[PDB]
RNA sequence: GAAACUGCGAAUGGCUCAUUAAAUCAGUUAUGGUUCCUUUGGUCGCUCGUACUUGGAUAACUGUGGUAAUUCUAGAGCUAA
RNA sequence: UCGCACGCCCGGCGGCGACGACCCAUUCGAACGUCUGCCCUAUCAACUUUCGAUGGUAGUCGCCGUGCCUACCAUGGUGACCACGGGUGACGGGGAAUCAGGGUUCGAUUCCGGAGAGGGAGCCUGAGAAACGGCUACCACAUCCAAGGAAGGCAGCAGGCG
RNA sequence: CAGCAGGUCUCCAAGGUGAACAGCCUCUGGCAUGUUGGAACAAUGUAGGUAAGGGAAGUCGGCAAGCCGGAUCCGUAACUU
């Protein structure tokens, strides 16, 4: 039902993004993006609303030293919405999620982009503000 | 000479600005049979925290003490050696509760070792609630 | 078609132009170009900037 | 969109729903206590000057 | 006499001891350095300048409902302190 | 302002109250103050001080007195009569148990005084709250949901889980 | 092997900024830009720079480039001869 409508993506592999939820994690080390086929010497990048593979560097130790799936909810790179507005959220943020789309946490600090809400309806449930 | 502070220094009761042709002074007795010193009347100073020429009254308790420090301006530190009996070990313990009392410059020749009776009043600062009432001379040492 | 007023300068922003900015605590600011964008990100008060509409509402200029 | 009109001289009121955005162009972008020429509301509403006061949204 | 407008109480009581080592707390004291709901004892024609009672607003009620959801709320007609 | 009996003269004079009131005293208090009394620790000996720590002058707030707070003056104030710091399976007291006596241990538990309703921070009304079976935010938790939003604080009464 | 960016021992040393005989600008003094000029501003070059987002994921290797940098007031650990 809901398509992607490709946006500007600027978070490659190796970026550390802050945790905007209540799982106790602080940052998320991006290790790979789920869904990218790849290209020779092209780093897999992620925009807002993509299921991404992350890893906690500092924070709660029971979440560290293992691999967690994540969904990016905020980004620094200005991307173009289909009506023609360029949006950025002064930070790069992501949440810890499983493969089905269920949050480990329960609350979201900061806004969530509009295209992140409709592909992931459960993320929009705990989002305090949209767009 | 005098009135080196920021505002005009005078007793709030007195008034000398009426039309003319020595400054008047107001004082008060303290009660409980303590006399009023001579220089608190004779002098030209003011002090709002003095129980003789200031807006403060001695009430509650009257105790005594011995002076040990005077390195402040217009107040001193006293020593209060009191004995407490211990019911278990039937002997006495040497304890003191030293605290500062406000010494007005009504008294001039105040030395170390002088027994000074002191009176409870309203709190004038963070921890002082006492003023010097009258000063007795030390054991000898007139010179 | 919703033309909407710029957050820093105060000029009307047509739907095809401008830039959208939303800070972390949740409020959204609008910039017509990077000229207005660069000033707001560095804590510049528009009331001290001569060419904005709020300067003219503060100095009672024009009209 | 519904129009809960009211008439203070007699005290009567009725609810009328309008399914045309072209019908409602003269009402849009108006504040509290604004005289709006309601002569475009229909054939039999001629010369009616109505005052807009607002109501509830789609959530209540 | 339902309900509603208006006063008082809901800062009482019950529970627990997380916190706290001259701090709480316990005994003598002072507000001559301040307040005080209610109750009681009093001043309440002391002032020198339409009163046979002034004014206009509302809840309840009639009617429209909006919402998925609430001890949510408004528009029109009022009316009393 | 309202309610109940009801009267005197030839329209004018009077009763019993309720309720709330400008102010002074009463009561319940509240808070500020004095002296005295507290477990252990030197493998805590020097502590504190322009980031008021100690006094004065003059101000602000306050219910008033005060570095409670503000600008300037003095660098003082305390400690071997144990200060400062740390821990305390420490709310304290009246008291309870064992006891010849001397004590020891316990004391959250029906009385008194202090604190609090998960955590601090802030607050209207109300005399009286920084209340929480009152609010405003955040944090941790956490309910419904139609996904737009709303809504909660049993260290109360019973009761349920760990 | 030359009118060769190489090498070759010494005297004097203005003003400003600035700790300084450091770097930069100016005066006295010296010169025509160093074996030639004109026209365009293609690629690839050499020497300088700038880059939205990420920040070493590049590479044998943080190579290169980049960050800090002066002064004043604080403050300054492990170890130790």
């Amino acid at each position: 039902s809901g398509a992607k409508f490709r946006i500007s993506l600027g978070l490659p592999v190796g970026a550390v993004i802050n945790c905007a939820d209540n799982t106790g994690a602080k940052n998320l080390y991006i290790i790979s993006v789920k869904g990218i086929k790849g290209r020779l010497n092209r780093l897999p990048a992620a925009g807002v609303g993509d299921m991404v593979m992350a890893t906690v560097k500092k924070g709660k130790p029971e979440l560290r030293k293992k691999v967690h799936p994540a969904v990016v909810i905020r980004q620094r790179k200005s991307y173009r919405r289909k009506d023609g507005v360029f949006l950025y959220f002064e930070d790069n943020a992501g949440v810890i999620v499983n493969n089905k789309g269920e949050m480990k946490g329960s609350a979201i600090t900061g806004p969530v982009a509009k295209e992140c809400a409709d592909l992931w309806p459960r993320i929009a449930s705990n989002a305090g503000s949209i767009a | 000479d005098i009135q080196t502070e920021r505002a005009y220094q005078k007793q709030p009761t007195i008034f000398q600005n009426k039309k003319r042709v020595k400054l008047p002074r107001y004082y008060k007795n303290i009660g409980l049979g303590f006399k009023t010193p001579k220089e608190a009347i004779e002098g030209t100073y003011i002090d709002k925290k003095c129980p003789f020429t200031g807006n403060v009254s001695i009430r509650g308790r009257i105790l005594s003490g011995v002076v040990t420090k005077m390195k402040m301006q217009r107040t001193i530190v006293i020593r209060r050696d009191y004995l407490h009996y211990i019911r278990k070990y039937n002997r006495f313990e040497k304890r003191h509760k030293n605290m500062s009392v406000h010494l007005s410059p009504c008294f001039r020749d105040v030395q170390i070792g002088d027994i000074v009776t002191v009176g409870e009043c309203r709190p004038l600062s963070k921890t002082v609630r006492f003023n010097v009432l009258k000063v007795t001379k030390a054991a000898g040492t007139k010179k | 078609m919703k033309v909407e007023l710029c957050s820093f300068s105060g000029y009307k922003i047509y739907p095809g132009h401008g830039r959208r900015y939303a800070r972390t605590d949740g409020k959204v600011f609008q910039f017509l170009n990077a000229k207005c964008e660069s000033a707001f990100l560095s804590k510049r008060n528009p009331r001290q900037i001569n060419w904005t509409v709020l300067y003219r509402r503060k100095h009672k200029k024009g009209q | 969109m519904k129009l809960n009109i009211s008439f203070p001289a007699t005290g009567c009121q009725k609810l009328i729903e309008v399914d045309d955005e072209r019908k409602l162009r003269t009402f849009y972008e108006k504040r509290m206590a604004t005289e709006v020429a309601a002569d475009a509301l229909g054939e039999e509403w001629k010369g009616y000057v109505v005052r807009i006061s607002g109501g509830n949204d789609k959530q209540g």
